C-alpha cells in the first residue's frame, strides 16, 4: 500500500511538472485559458499529492 | 386537411419528430460531454506541437 | 472491504443516469 | 330574424371558445418541456443524496 501511494505521489509529481510543460506551451500558443485551466488542474494534483 | 385524429401525414410526422428530435439531441449532448475533457484540448496543444 | 466495494459499483452508475439528465436539460 | 340573433350571440361565444383553446393548448405543450427540465434537476438532487 505505501508503494502504491508513492507511485500515485510519484504519478501526481510527474503529472504536475507535464502539466507546468503544457501551461508554458499554452503562453507560447497564446491560448490564455487553457494555461490558467493547467494551473487550476495542477492545484488539485498538489491536494491529492497532499492527501496521499 | 383540418386534421381529425389520426389524419396520416400529420400523425405520422408526430410520430417521426418523436424519435428525431430525441435521438438526435441525445447524440449532440452526450458527445460535448465526451468531448468535455480538459486533457482532449490538451490533445489540441499536443497535435500543435507534434506538427511544429 | 466489502462495504466500501458495493459502495463504489453504485456510485458509478448513478454518475451515467445524472450525465443523461443533463444531456435532456441541454437537448 | 330574433331567433337567428339569439343564435348568433351563442355562435360569437363558441368562436371566441375555440380561438382562446387554440391559444390554451400551444401553452400546454410549453408548460410540458418546463415540467421535464424541473423533474431532471429534481434527479440530479437525489443522486447527490445517495453519494
Amino acid at each position: 500500500a505505501q508503494k502504491r501511494s508513492e507511485k500515485q505521489y510519484n504519478d501526481a509529481q510527474n503529472e504536475i511538472n507535464k502539466w507546468q510543460r503544457n501551461a508554458q506551451l499554452a503562453l507560447q500558443k497564446g491560448d490564455e485559458n487553457l494555461a490558467r485551466q493547467a494551473l487550476e488542474r495542477k492545484k488539485t494534483y498538489t491536494d491529492t499529492s497532499a492527501a496521499l | 386537411v383540418r386534421g381529425m385524429n389520426t389524419s396520416s401525414a400529420m400523425s405520422a410526422f408526430e410520430r417521426m419528430e418523436e424519435k428525431v428530435l430525441m435521438q438526435e439531441s441525445r447524440a449532440q449532448a452526450l458527445g460535448e460531454l465526451a468531448g468535455a475533457d480538459l486533457e482532449t484540448q490538451f490533445a489540441q496543444l499536443e497535435g500543435g506541437s507534434d506538427v511544429d | 472491504e466489502k462495504m466500501l466495494e458495493q459502495a463504489i459499483l453504485e456510485m458509478q452508475e448513478d454518475l451515467v443516469q445524472l450525465r443523461q439528465g443533463v444531456a435532456q436539460a441541454i437537448a | 330574424k330574433a331567433s337567428l340573433d339569439t343564435q348568433s350571440t351563442q355562435v360569437e361565444t363558441l368562436k371566441r371558445n375555440l380561438i382562446q383553446l387554440e391559444s390554451k393548448i400551444s401553452e400546454a405543450k410549453t408548460k410540458k418541456e418546463m415540467l421535464k427540465a424541473r423533474i431532471t434537476t429534481a434527479k440530479a438532487q437525489e443522486q447527490l443524496q445517495g453519494m
